[PDB]
RNA sequence: CAGUCGCGUAAGCGGGGCAUAGGAUCACAAGAUACAAAAAGGAAAGAUCUUGGAUUUUUGGAAAAGCUACGCUAGGGAUAA
RNA sequence: GAUGGGGUAGCAGAACGUUGAGUGAAUCUUAGAUUUUUUUUUUAUAACUAAAUAUAGAUGAUAACUCAAGUGAGAAUGGU
RNA sequence: AGACAACACUGACUAGGAUAGCUGGUUUUCUGCGAAACCUAUAAUAGUAGGCAAUUUAAGUAACAUCUUAGUAGGUACAGA
RNA sequence: AUGUAUUAAGGAGAGUAUAACUUAAUUUAUGUUUAUGAUAGAGGUUAUCAACAUAUGAACUCUUAGAGAAAUUACUUAAUAAACGAAGUGAAUUGAAAUAUCUUAUUAACUUCAGGAAAAGAAAUCAAACGAGAUUCUAUGAUUAGUGUGAACGAAAAUAGAGCAGCCUAUUAAAAUAAGUAAAAUGGCUUUAAAGCUGUUUGAAUAUUGUGGGGAACCUUCCUCAAAGGCUAAAUAUAAUACAUGAGUUACAGAGAAAAGUACCGUGAGGGAAAGCUUUGAAAUAGUAGUUUUAUAAGCAGCUCAAGCAAUAAGAAAGCGAGAGCGUACCUUUUGCAUAAUGGGUCACCAAGUUAAUUUUAGAUGCGAGCGAAUUAGAUGUGCAUAGUUAAACCGAUCAUUAAAAUAAUGAAUAGUGUCUAAAGUUAGACCCGAAGCCUGGUGA
């Protein structure tokens, strides 16, 4: 079939509320272990900073006369004091600032970005929930936190024990690997959840995932909203002449 | 195990590394394929060298000149625009103008001195438009007619051609009027558009203007002939008799 | 092959000499081609074709004399006593 | 019952090792991780078994795959 | 006296800025193939370029080598005057 | 190392509560918050058991009045380093395989002047018949146009980004619109022959009602600008301090400097170290111990054959080895080296085809007559290819030579583009080490 269905949950409970169609072309692709790799590796040459360096035999502090006449001594010929042979000499072919950064087509970077998005569909490790996908905490720990009763050190040994029981039930804790939330702005409860406790996820916004990110963890929890502008900026490959991008077959039963 | 630590590339993208100077059994250990003490290993030759032998540009010397005053034209065939009119590509019921062929990717994305359409399958060409373009050779003027088309050659430049682009000027199949005759019609439309145009330009040379002013061209300077007039602008056309 | 000349009844012959020993480019000079002409009309200076003036004789083509025992450096048993 | 087997200059292919990095908030460790040694086995520039000595729960070590090089020294009247 | 001018003077010391067609050195393993020291040119002869030609792996082969049979070019050994 | 923020004169001598810094070398006060902070006690030397913010007393001598042998004299409410900036002057090594023009290079260096920056700057600019609209910095344009015998040198328009600001009534106080000026000849600079700078000798005109300058020899028309008068922030250069980041360093590394321009060397200019910690303890080397062999023998001390010794004990032989034979180190450089040719006392560590831009090839892979990039509505951002031919344009599936043309003759036609891995050509130190010498500025009798 040339679409595939997408089921939207509830995450506080997990219920199957609407259904989405895609194109094969967006999350049934065939695994490219070479294209994965060069995106992979494509990121990593960018997140580097390559500002190593190292002092030449031209850069070296000193005098540049010579050390001993040319011949009469006995000893070995020598010129400046800076010469790669001597102790505090300068690395010859040594690391110098420059650019780590290697080029990808925009096409390649797109496949590679839905090809990962494949990987964890086939596999049942993405799933999408609706929009407000934060981390539905106590409200009466919520009104503590407000009203400022509740010490620095209590207000945090009580979220990380509540976002580890939490994520123990839904077997998406450290045990089961571990999750990824990825929102499409940044929640309060959601990141400071998993700012204190990150032993069993992680939470991320749109514009600061990578095509590593979504291989990393066991799960990708992503918002309907999230997942349709992700692949709405990521198809390059596929719009240039539309395939279903967010069809919706079942309408949540307001 | 995990994805992360089962990707790689295939395996005829990678090749192997030469690293000179690290032993004799990797193949380039001592001399690092250098050879044994000359010039190619101690220093560098110069690669105009030829051991002193003078080289055959001065036993021969150079042959020509290369213009550069010359238009570099982006041609279009017929043969390729009938086939971007079958795909839809192309409205053959509008007029056809550098601003719908350079925005339609049948001569590219690159933007040169003009256009010129050639004849390449002119006996497949049916199809009647009416198309403008800077030059236009003589066997795909009679292919356009043929057809029940129409064809006029203007005068362009690589920047006008931008600005009809980009909107900046709108286009026209017609010189700029002369004569105070024609002040009136011409400012009453400039205030009417509501937006700063720039004109299209006019050829100022004289072979630019000689070109222009034929109909073997279909140039749209061609009206201001007599049909005994000649192009030239030194020339004319004898006359025939016994006197 | 085309062009157009000579000789020969004709067939045909003729793109120098019975054969094997005359250096470029650049620059310069004389003719032709109508190519381009830095706003435009011209021009200049260029380009193509033909041709001339050379012990460029170290003749694949630098405008070029010696001493060192006051001598120096890099090298050679690739080379003498 | 396949064919082939010396090698300088030189050309080409395939690998190991070293340093750091990603998977890694991973795996393992007083029921001994790690210990510059010794020993044992395997077609073996490497790793492995055991032994002896000391005692670490991570500023420890680590397979596998991949990434990047200040990556491999009996030879320079070489340098410390 | 090419003498002296603070280790140096046929031109000191010191800081800054070189080249070296020359000599020396260039670090792990396995595997496959495998030369040349000749020709031509060069202010060129211990240098370099172009060839012959080593290597890689693709497409071709009426390829290449060798013998057989038939044929051709050319004047050496020898022999002769 | 880079980035960001702030800032715009630096050092020395001697002395002093040896965390406390200037003969007052641990001054004296104010405000707030103080464990829900900030990021109902003890303690004035058995001290500073209080952080933040705003004030405050003190703060010597020299550089630095005059003199002098700087830190002295004698006086007195005496006081400004370097780097960066503009102008002036201006080389040589080097490359061209020599070398004069050229290149190195409007470089280094030196001199003057100036500020926290300076300079430059609102067109007598560029464009080309359409238009842009000051200066400055970065990239593309561009191994281009072009010059040069060569070697090589090398723009502008325009584009993108950083900043953006215009004016004379200049947010600092200036013009009655510029004459020995524009320009010419000549000698030079720069450069493409124009334009610009300039010594010498000469020497104009008065606004689109077309006067003047420019548009790359030159003339002409047109276009464009309006010299001989001025002001102007930002983006930029350098230094200092702070902070952020790191497939940067972790002690022969990183700055020369983990206590450093100190010790030490030199008359001097100047040159210029070593040295971390409580952990680990390799190799060489030295004195011994265990096993084993050795005082009749001519070993690059290894390899082949191998008696014997070697475990208190059931089992278990690593090692040393008499004796027999074979074997003249290694590397470099050479026609050829055990060579009495080169290099090494041993061991450990440091120590050599790397990076950048540019131009290619192969393989792999994305897209595909397009590729790449970049992008409520619109537009914007190099490039390569898609058509060939010629010295070149016109021309064009045809084109060029044939001085008219013409299947007369000859040649030339169909997948590109981006990325990665690797190998490479080119320019940069360019695989590493090494001259004698040349030039510039300083030092010393
Ligand atoms: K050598
Ligand atoms: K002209
Ligand atoms: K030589
Ligand atoms: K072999
Ligand atoms: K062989
Ligand atoms: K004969
Ligand atoms: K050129
Ligand atoms: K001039
Ligand atoms: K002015
Ligand atoms: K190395
Ligand atoms: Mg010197
Ligand atoms: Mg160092
Ligand atoms: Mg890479
Ligand atoms: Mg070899
Ligand atoms: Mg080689
Ligand atoms: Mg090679
Ligand atoms: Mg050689
Ligand atoms: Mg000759
Ligand atoms: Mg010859
Ligand atoms: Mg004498
Ligand atoms: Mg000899
Ligand atoms: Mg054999
Ligand atoms: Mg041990
Ligand atoms: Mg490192
Ligand atoms: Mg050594
Ligand atoms: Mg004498
Ligand atoms: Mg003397
Ligand atoms: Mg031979
Ligand atoms: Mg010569
Ligand atoms: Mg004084
Ligand atoms: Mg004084
Ligand atoms: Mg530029
Ligand atoms: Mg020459
Ligand atoms: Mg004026
Ligand atoms: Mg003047
Ligand atoms: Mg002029
Ligand atoms: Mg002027
Ligand atoms: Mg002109
Ligand atoms: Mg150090
Ligand atoms: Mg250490
Ligand atoms: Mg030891
Ligand atoms: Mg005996
Ligand atoms: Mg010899
Ligand atoms: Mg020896
Ligand atoms: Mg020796
Ligand atoms: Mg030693
Ligand atoms: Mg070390
Ligand atoms: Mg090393
Ligand atoms: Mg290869
Ligand atoms: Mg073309």
């Amino acid at each position: 079939i040339t679409n595939v269905p997408v089921t939207v949950y509830s995450f506080p409970e997990l219920e199957p509320r609407s259904l989405e169609s895609y194109s094969a072309r967006h999350l049934h692709l065939p695994l490219r272990r070479d294209i994965l790799h060069l995106a992979v590796i494509y990121e990593g040459d960018s997140t580097r900073r390559g500002m190593a360096s190292t002092k030449t035999r031209y850069e070296v502090h000193g005098s540049h006369k010579k050390m001993s006449p040319q011949k009469g001594t006995g000893n070995a010929r020598r010129g400046t004091r800076q010469s790669p042979l001597m102790k505090g000499g300068g690395k010859t072919f040594g690391p110098k600032p420059r650019d780590f950064s290697t080029k990808l087509n925009k096409k390649v970077y797109d496949l590679a970005w839905r090809t990962a998005l494949s990987y964890r569909y086939k596999r049942g490790e993405l799933i999408v929930t609706e929009d407000g996908l934060d981390l539905p905490l106590p409200n009466d720990f919520l009104w503590l936190a407000g009203g400022g009763k509740l010490s620095r050190e209590l207000e945090d040994g009580y979220v990380r024990k509540w976002v580890h029981e939490f994520m123990t039930s839904l077997n998406w804790g450290k045990e089961a690997g571990r999750t990824t939330f990825i929102t499409g702005d940044k929640r309060p409860n959601l990141f400071t959840g998993f700012e204190l406790a990150g032993a069993e996820g992680r939470a991320l916004e749109l514009w600061d995932v990578d095509v590593k990110d979504l291989l990393e963890t066991g799960r990708i929890v992503i918002e309907r909203s999230a997942l349709k502008e992700m692949i709405e900026d990521h198809q390059s490959d596929l719009v240039t002449r539309g395939p279903n991008l967010g069809e919706v077959l079942v309408r949540a039963p307001r | 195990a995990s994805i992360l630590a089962s990707l790689s590339d295939n395996r005829g993208a990678y090749h192997k590394r030469i690293r000179k100077g690290r032993g004799p059994s990797s193949g380039y250990g001592k001399t690092a394929g250098r050879g044994t003490k000359g010039q190619k290993a101690h220093g560098h030759v110069k690669p105009w060298f030829q051991g002193g032998q003078t080289p055959l540009i001065v036993s021969h010397g150079r042959k020509g000149f290369v213009n550069q005053f010359a238009a570099d034209m982006s041609e279009l065939n017929l043969e390729k625009l009938q086939e971007w009119i079958e795909a839809g590509r192309i409205d053959p019921t509008k007029p056809i103008t550098p601003k719908e062929i350079i925005k339609s990717g049948i001569i590219g994305s690159s933007i040169k001195d003009g256009i010129k359409l050639l004849g390449r399958g002119k006996e497949s060409f049916k199809i009647p438009v009416t198309i403008t373009v800077s030059r236009a050779s003589a066997s795909a003027i009679e292919a356009i007619e043929a057809a029940g088309g129409k064809i006029v050659t203007r005068f362009y430049t690589k920047e006008s051609l931008k600005r009809l682009v980009e909107g900046k000027s709108l286009h026209t199949d017609k010189p700029l009027p002369v004569g105070k005759e024609h002040v009136e019609e011409i400012l009453a439309q400039a205030r009417s558009l509501k937006k700063k145009y720039y004109r299209l330009p006019d050829p100022t040379s004289r072979w630019d203007i000689e070109y222009y002013r034929d109909p073997a061209h279909r140039g749209y300077l061609s009206h201001q002939l007599a049909p005994g007039e000649s192009p030239s602008l030194y020339f004319k056309v004898p006359t025939g008799g016994e006197k």
